[PDB]
Formats: C-alpha cells, structure tokens, sequence
C-alpha cells in the first residue's frame, strides 16, 4: 500500500481507505470503553464457576476478553452462558448480560456506519481528487532527490528584476481576474437600491432645471 | 410609542431637509444649505442617522461634496467608514479630501493611537461607532474586499497592524489582556480578517503567494491555540489558502509556473504548500503538469504508454536488477545512469525491490 | 435617568436594526 | 449579475452628463438672446 | 409555531453576536456573575446562544477561575494533572 | 438477465445492478491484497503444526486460503487457531492475526459500502433513468438489422 | 505605499479626463479632446 498512491485507478482507494481508518479510531475508542464494562462484569459474575459452566467461555479475564471479542463476529455461542448447576438467577442474568451487550454492540456499529456517512456526504465536490493528487505528489517528491539512487538491498555496497516582473504581471492579472468575478455575484436588494436613488437625484435635477427654463422665460416675457 | 428612541419632535425645516438629503433632492439641500439660517445640519432622522450619513449610504455624491463643504458638520469620520463599507469610491474620494482627513494623519496612525485619543472622529452616535472601534478604515477596506479602496488608503500610508504574537509578555498585550482579554480577542481577529483578504494580500506586500503561505500557516495555528473561535481562524486559514491556488491558476507559460513554483528547480513553494497541507495549490493541474515533467526527465517515451506497459518495465526491472545495479556501479554516468536516475525509475527500482523481498518471503516457505 | 444596562441595550439593539437593514440589502433582488 | 446592473447604472450615469449639458445649452442661448434684445 | 418559535431563539442569538466588548457580553448573558440569560437559554433551549463563541468565551473562563496557565495546556498534561488528583 | 433491460419494472435494477459490480471490482483488488497478507503470514505460523492443531484450518496454502475466505461470512470456527501443544505463543499470535484479520475485513468491508453511497449521491437528478434508456436502445437495435 | 504600481502623480488635466471618460461624461470628452 505504500507504492499504491501512485496509480491513478487504485490511489483514490487507498486514500479513501486511510481516512476511514483515522475515522473510526475514535468511535473505536467508545466501543473500547463499552467492552471493558461488560468484560469486567460477566467476568466476576462468572469466576466463582470454573468447573460449573458448559465451556470456560467468562471464568477468568483473558477468556472473558475471548468470548467478548469473538462475539462481534458472531462466532460465539449461546452456551457461553449456561451453567451446570441449578443457579439460574446467575445463569439468567448472564443471559440478559449477555443479550443487552450484542444489542449495544449493534447500535455502537449503527452510530459509527451513519457518522462516517454524514461525514462523506459533507465533503462532496471533488475533494478525493485533489486529496489523491496531493498524496501522489509527496510520492514523487521523495524521489526527486538524487540521494535515493539504488533500493535498500543494494544500497549496502557503498532595476527590477525578472521574478519582480512576473510577479508584477501576476498580481495584476489577478486583480483583474477578481474584479471580475465580483462582477458575476449576484446583484443585491441593496444594489438595486443604489440605482433607484441614482434615478430619484436625476429627477430632482432634470425637473429643476426644467423649471428654470420656464422662470427663464418669464422674465424675458416681462422684458418685453 | 417605542421602547427605545434611537434619535426631539424633528421640525418641520430639519425633517424637509432630511428628506432632501437621503432621496438626492440636490436642488433643494443646495437652497437650505446656502439660504436658511434657522437649521443645524446634524439634525438626525429617527435612527440617529444626520444629513451626511444618510447622502452617504444613498450613494449621492452630489449632496455628499454639498454638505462637505459645510463648515462643522459632524460624523465625518464615520461617513468614510460607511463609504468604505459599501464601496462607493467616489464618495471615498470626496471625504478624503476634506480638511479632517488632509490635515491630519489620521489614515497613518495605528488604531491603538487612534483609540488612546477619545476624540469621538468615527463615533456615528451620541455613544458608539457603527463597526468595531478597532477597525480602522484600511481594516475595513480590507474586509470588503474593495480593491480600489485599499489602493487609496495604500497611497495615503494606512497598513494593517500586524498584532503581535499570541503569547505576547509586552506591556500592550499585558494591558489589553487584562483590561477586558474578550475585545483583545476579537481584536485579533479583525486585524487578520484584513491581513488574509485577497484585497490586501495582493496590494500591500512584495511577494503575496509567499506572504499568504506564511499566513496560511499561522492562521491554522492560531486555531488550534484559540479553541473557542476556532472556526473564524480556519476560515481565514482558508482565505489565504485559496489566495495561492487563485494565483497560481493564472499562469500561462512556464516561465510564470516556474516563478510562483520555484519560489525566486528547487519546489521551494511546492514543499511549502505540502508543509503547510495547500492541497488545491500542489494538486492544481499547473503544479501537476510541472512536478510530473520531472517525473519523466528521461523518459520521454514512456510518459504516454499504457499501464500494462509501464507493469511489463517494472517486471523487467524486477528480472533484471542486480544487473541494472551492477552496471550502475561500473557506469554511474551513462545512458544506463542517466535513465536510473530518473525519478520513475528510482521510484519502480523500489517498488520492484520490495516484490522480489515478497517473492523470498513467499519461496521460503515452498517446501 | 437610564441605567448602565438600559444603555447597553440600546446601543446593542440599534445595533441590530442596522445590522438587519444591511443583511435585507444583501438578499437577492 | 452585479456586472451587468453596473453597466445599467453606467447607462444612466451617462444619460445624467447629457440632460444636464442639454438644459445648460438653452440657459446660455436663452442668456445671449437677452444680449442681443 | 414551530417556524415562529426559531425565529425568536435566531433573534437572540442574532443579538448575541453583535457583542463586542465584555461589558456587552455581560449585559447578555448575565440579563441586568448569575448567567441568568444562560440559564433560560438552556432551560428553553436555545442552543445557538448558547454554543456561540460570545457565549462560550465567558464559561471558558469561569470554567478557568485560578487555573491561568492549565487553560493553554496540552490534554496530555491535563491528563496527567488528572493522574495526580486521583 | 440479458433480456432483464428490455422492462420498465427491473430495466434499471439490472443497470444499476451492473454498475456496483464494476466499482467494486476495484475495492475488491484492495481486499485481495489484504486477504493475501494474512493467508501467507498465518499458514508460515502454522505449516509445522500439521497434526498439533484442532482442525487443518492455516496448515497448507489452500486449506488458509479456505479458512480465511470462509471467515468472511462468519463460517469459520475460533478453533481455527487453538494448537493441541502447550505452545501458547504461537497459539496467542494464531489468536491476534485471526482477529485483527476479521477487524481489517470489516475496515474494508465499511469503507467500500461508505465509498459507493458517496459516488451514488452524486449521480442524482434523473440519470437512472438515461442510464437504462440507453441500455435499452442498444438492445433494441440488435434487433432491428433483419438477419437475425 | 503599494509594493506594486500598476500604472505618475497623474496631472488634474489627465485624472479628470480619466474621470470624465470612465463615468461617460460626454460633454467633457468631446470638450477635452477637441480643445485641448
Ligand atoms: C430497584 C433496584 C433494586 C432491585 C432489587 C431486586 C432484587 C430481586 C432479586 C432477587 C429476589 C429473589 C428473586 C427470586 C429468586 C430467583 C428467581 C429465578 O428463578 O430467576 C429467574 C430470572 O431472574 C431474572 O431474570 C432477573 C433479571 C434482571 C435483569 C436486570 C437487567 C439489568 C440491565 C443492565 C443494563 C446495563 C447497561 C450498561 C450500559 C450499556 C429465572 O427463572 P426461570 O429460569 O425462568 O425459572 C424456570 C422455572
Ligand atoms: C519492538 C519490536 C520487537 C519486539 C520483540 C519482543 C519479543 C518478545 C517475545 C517473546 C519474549 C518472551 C515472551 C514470553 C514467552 C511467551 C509468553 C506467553 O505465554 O505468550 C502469551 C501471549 O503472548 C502474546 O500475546 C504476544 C502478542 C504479540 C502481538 C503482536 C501484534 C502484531 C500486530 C500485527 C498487525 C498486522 C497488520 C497488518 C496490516 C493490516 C500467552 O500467555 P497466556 O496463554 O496468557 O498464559 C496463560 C498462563
Ligand atoms: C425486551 C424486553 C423483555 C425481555 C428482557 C427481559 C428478559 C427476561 C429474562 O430474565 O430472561 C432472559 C432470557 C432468559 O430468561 O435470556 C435472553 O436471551 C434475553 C437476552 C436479551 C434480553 C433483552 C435485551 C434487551 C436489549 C436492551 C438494550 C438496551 C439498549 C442498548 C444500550 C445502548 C447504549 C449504547
Ligand atoms: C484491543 C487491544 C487489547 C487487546 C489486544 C491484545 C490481545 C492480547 C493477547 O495477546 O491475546 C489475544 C487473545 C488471546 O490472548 O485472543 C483474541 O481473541 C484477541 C484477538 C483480537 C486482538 C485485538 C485485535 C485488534 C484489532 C486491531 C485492528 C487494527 C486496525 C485494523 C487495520 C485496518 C487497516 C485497513
Ligand atoms: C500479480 C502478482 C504476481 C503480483 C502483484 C503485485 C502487485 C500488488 C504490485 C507489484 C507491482 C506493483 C505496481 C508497480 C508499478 C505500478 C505503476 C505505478 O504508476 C502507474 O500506474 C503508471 C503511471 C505513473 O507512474 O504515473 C502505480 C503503482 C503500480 C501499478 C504498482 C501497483 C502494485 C503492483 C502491481
Ligand atoms: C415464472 C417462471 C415459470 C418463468 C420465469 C422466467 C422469467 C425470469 C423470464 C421468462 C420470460 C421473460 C420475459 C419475456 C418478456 C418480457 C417482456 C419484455 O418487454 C416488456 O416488458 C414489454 C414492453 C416492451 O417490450 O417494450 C421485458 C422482459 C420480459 C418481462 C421478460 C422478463 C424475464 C422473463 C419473465
Ligand atoms: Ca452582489
Ligand atoms: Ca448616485
Ligand atoms: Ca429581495
Ligand atoms: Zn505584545
């Protein structure tokens, strides 16, 4: 899986597949905390029967551990629980002990297959493309130095100048650009506003100076 | 009526004038301001907003270089931050050029100088300013994004404050923390909302894709130290982040990508984008097409083929390698070293290494 | 007359009236 | 787009430098009328 | 009523945000330190005034009454510090 | 299932159907590599315990092939690894492999059902119904050549 | 101020041609390039 991110079918994969495995750390860690209770507790409620049980499945801790562990698989069995003698208050509570932790096992599962989904569903728009590329160029960096010739088993044998002008250039064709895109934003309520009033000084204006003709005239009237 | 008056009775001549002013009735604010001499022109409206703030936010120049040539009239210093805020360049350039902002230096100085003086300039009410009292009006500029702004206030002096470190022992960060530790904190961050805006990042510095790589870096850091406005520093992470990528999608030769790649080929900007994880910027198909030519420096031929001949060279590197490698030693310097120091072929003389390591542990085990 | 909060909150709720008046003005036309 | 209302306000922008030079036209001929009579 | 009860809890918060010093913060939270407001809040709640980075900044330091220097520590070195209570 | 496009009812359940067969041809590789790993490793730890162990679960290539492969549905026992000697460290390392294998299936297993509901989100509004339009036409037009 | 210049000091007679001719003042244009 090292040299996988170079590939361009299986490095998404690869990728994809690592960020997983961060994700699930934690809510690894809350199953953890959920797996010591009731290993503790079938493990005490079972230790005083060691030759009293059909299989040795909760006497000591480490079989304790077993029982639990492989029966998220589900490769344990119910006898797991039965005891030989006639104790069944014991033997009842292993049951329901038993029973209520596979059922919270399956919500702890629940709730991990639906926030990894949630996640997934919230980073959309082509991010595993840019996150593929960007593990595949730290591969080929590492091999852009010229240290790393021969593979480890055979490695044994022993006024301006011309960056201030394009930058120059860039940085304006940038502002450019960006004006530019302002300019494609959708246009406000309050930019509309800013040309009905353009338009409200206009009138005022136009219409004064309408009337100014008129009293203009006026007084060449009274002249004559 | 109201339970808060934000403004009394407001005559009739002083509610007329009002009215003129915010709907640009410029023939009749030009009759009041020269003829009457029964108005104040700091009458306010019913939101504690005066002639010269309403003409301002209405966008009428006209009224605007009217009412700035009236002598006392106030909120002068808050009208440029409302010009600033909504972009209006020309009002911007109307109100820098009245005597208030001319004469002093108030665009140069700090807005801790600024602060130190009470001297109520860009308080917009009886008690208050409309944004931050740190915001000076290059901050602001910045914030909008205002290209032509930032331009004007870059000419007159004004550069953003550059806060110091976050654990800072000096006698200001020592004051300011203790003094109120919560306007010092959002205080932080509208010095670098201005810092990380595409608007002054490209206008300010010699070299703004390293500059905004650097902040982009300490940005992200600030994050982690400041939990609780954690979303405000990554977004402004962000901002800086996409500022790289925004200039280094312009490129449209090689001499360009090498410039913004290459730094002043070293990738110095290609290890400082992974160092500093700009994934947009190092898997931009610019970048890609540079770092993939190095890829294939000597194999020009290969470049195109299919991926089951590119599987068929690495099983006769496989097949072939302590021959490779003992030709390598007698000719380090030669078609045969030219083509083993390409960086593929580096990379497929590992990967066929490690398969043949999986082929011994597999055929031990034969038996 | 007014007390220390009664003036906080006047500040803070002319505030928001302009602050709302500008985020009217941002939506789309 | 923001763009395109720019250029309706540029529009009539332009259309305010033209009336307003229109108006101040017939004030100056009206002005040398009054000369001549 | 559903729709009309967010828009009075999004009023709160939208005043909420506005804060810019700590005597404005103190009038919100703390209504005319008793976090009488954060206390409603919770008590109806309205989660965004109380999740907001205004709000939160006050409990954190309430939270760090004479801890000055474990409020920046690694939660290794909290953990330890939990090793060494216990 | 040739003939399956030709209905409106089961026409797009076929195409859709074939569509998850080809992605997960490629998370499948992934597995394989995986799925090798543990069958080399673990029939190394048990090749010399031919008649030591409960069963001949990891003894011989094929017979870990089989223990493995059929520990995917859950049709392998634990006694798979229990060793009759008192060899407790090679039984315990049996115990660790076994169960970290079973831990990197479902790993794997998850990140191949996440990954597809991803790719399916994003290839919404109305393309189902193109899909299988398409796949109909095309046997349709085998059809219309009078040869046949 | 600016590290860059895109473009000095602009005389009165060229900033407020610049002015006229991107507002669209027409009459000053046509005043500016025909007497000037
Ligand atoms: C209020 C609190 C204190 C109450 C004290 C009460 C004391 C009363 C106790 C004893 C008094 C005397 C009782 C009679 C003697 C025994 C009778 C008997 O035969 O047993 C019967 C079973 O009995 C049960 O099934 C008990 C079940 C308890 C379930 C507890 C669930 C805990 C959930 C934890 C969740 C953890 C989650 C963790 C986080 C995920 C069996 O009988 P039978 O085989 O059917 O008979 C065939 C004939
Ligand atoms: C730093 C590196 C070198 C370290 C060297 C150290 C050498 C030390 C070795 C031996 C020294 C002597 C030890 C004592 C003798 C044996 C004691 C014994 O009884 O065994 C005990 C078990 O022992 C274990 O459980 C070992 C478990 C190792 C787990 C490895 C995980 C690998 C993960 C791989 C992941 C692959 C993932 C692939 C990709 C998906 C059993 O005891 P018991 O039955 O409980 O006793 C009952 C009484
Ligand atoms: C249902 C309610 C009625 C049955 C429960 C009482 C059982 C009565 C009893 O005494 O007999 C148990 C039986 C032998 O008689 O043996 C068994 O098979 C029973 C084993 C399972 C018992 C029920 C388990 C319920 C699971 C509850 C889970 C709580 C939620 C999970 C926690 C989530 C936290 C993350
Ligand atoms: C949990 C940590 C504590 C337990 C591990 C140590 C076990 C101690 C031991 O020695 O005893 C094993 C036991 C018999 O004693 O037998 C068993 O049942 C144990 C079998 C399972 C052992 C734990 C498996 C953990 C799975 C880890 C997976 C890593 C992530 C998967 C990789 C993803 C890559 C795609
Ligand atoms: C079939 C059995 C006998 C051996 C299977 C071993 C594979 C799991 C290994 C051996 C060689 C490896 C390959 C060596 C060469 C390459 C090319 C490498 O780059 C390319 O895909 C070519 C394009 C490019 O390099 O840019 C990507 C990894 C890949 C497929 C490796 C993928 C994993 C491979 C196939
Ligand atoms: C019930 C047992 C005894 C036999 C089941 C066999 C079916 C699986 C096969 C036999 C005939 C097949 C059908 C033959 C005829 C058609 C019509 C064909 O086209 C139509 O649906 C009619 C509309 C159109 O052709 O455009 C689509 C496939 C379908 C349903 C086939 C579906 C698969 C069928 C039902
Ligand atoms: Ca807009
Ligand atoms: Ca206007
Ligand atoms: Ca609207
Ligand atoms: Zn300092």
């Amino acid at each position: 899986a090292y040299i996988l991110p170079a590939n361009e079918s299986f490095g998404p994969l690869q990728i994809s597949l690592g960020r997983t495995v961060k994700d699930i750390f934690k809510f690894m860690v809350l199953f953890i905390m959920v797996f010591f209770a009731f290993m503790i507790g079938m493990f005490i409620l079972y230790s005083y029967y060691l030759g009293a049980k059909v299989n040795a499945a909760f006497t000591t801790v480490e079989e304790s551990f077993k029982t639990l562990f492989w029966s998220i698989f589900g490769l344990s069995e119910v006898t797991s629980v039965v005891l030989k003698y006639d104790h069944k208050f014991i033997e009842n509570i292993g049951y329901v002990l038993y029973g209520i932790y596979n059922v919270t096992m399956v919500v702890v599962l629940l709730n991990m297959l639906i926030a990894m989904i949630n996640s997934s569903y919230q980073e959309i728009e082509d991010d595993s493309d840019v996150e593929w590329k960007f593990a595949r160029s730290k591969l080929w960096l590492s091999y852009f130095d010229d240290g790393k010739t021969l593979p480890p088993p055979f490695s044994l044998v022993p006024q301006p100048t011309r960056y201030q002008q394009i930058m120059k250039r860039l940085i304006k064709r940038y502002v450019l650009k960006a004006q530019v895109d302002k300019e494609n934003d959708e246009v406000n309520e309050g930019e509309l506003k800013e040309i009905k009033q353009d338009i409200s000084s206009l009138r005022y204006e136009l219409l004064e100076d309408k009337s100014q003709a008129t009293e203009e005239l006026a007084i060449l009237i009274h002249k004559l | 009526g109201p339970a808060f008056m934000f403004n009394t009775s407001l005559t009739a001549e002083e509610e007329r004038f009002l009215d003129a002013a915010e709907y640009g009735n410029i023939p009749v604010v030009r009759k009041m301001l020269e003829e009457s001499k029964t108005l104040n022109v700091n009458c306010v409206d019913y939101m504690g907003q005066n002639a010269l703030q309403l003409a301002v936010g209405n966008e009428h120049l006209e009224v605007t270089e009217l009412l700035l040539k009236k002598e006392n009239l106030a909120r002068i210093g808050d009208a440029l931050l409302l010009a600033i805020s909504k972009g209006y360049v020309r009002i911007v350039e109307a109100i820098l050029n009245h005597p208030g902002f001319a004469a002093s230096k108030r665009l140069t100085l700090s807005p801790c100088e600024q602060e130190l003086q009470d001297d109520d300039f860009y308080a917009y009410d009886e008690d208050g300013t409309r944004f931050s009292p740190d915001i000076t009006p290059i901050i602001l500029a910045a914030h909008c994004q205002k290209y032509e702004v930032v331009h004007m206030l870059l000419m007159k002096g004004a550069r953003i404050e550059r806060p110091h470190d976050y654990f800072c022992k000096c006698g200001d960060c020592m004051e300011k923390q203790r003094h109120d530790s919560f306007s010092h904190s959002r205080s932080r961050i509208n010095a670098y909302k201005g810092l990380a805006s595409p608007a002054y990042l490209s206008l300010s510095s010699e070299d703004p894709v390293l500059t905004a790589l650097e902040l982009s870096n300490e940005l992200a850091k600030l994050a982690n130290i400041e939990k609780e406005f954690k979303n405000d520093y990554r977004k402004l992470s962000m901002q800086c982040k996409d500022f790289v990528v925004g200039v280094l999608d312009l490129c449209r030769d090689s001499e360009e990508v090498e410039a913004i790649l290459n730094g002043d080929a070293s990738l110095s900007r290609v290890k400082l984008a992974i160092k500093y994880e700009v994934k947009k910027f190092v898997a931009h198909p610019n970048c890609q097409q540079q770092l993939l030519t190095i890829w294939y420096e000597n194999l020009s031929g290969l470049r195109e083929q299919t991926i089951a001949i590119k599987c068929l060279v690495v099983l006769v590197v496989a097949l072939g390698l302590p021959f490779l490698a003992i030709g390598y030693w007698i000719a380090p310097c030669s078609r045969l070293g030219k083509i083993l120091r390409s960086p593929f072929m580096k990379f497929v003389a590992h990967a066929a290494s490690f398969i043949i390591f999986l082929g011994l542990l597999v055929f031990n085990a034969s038996d």
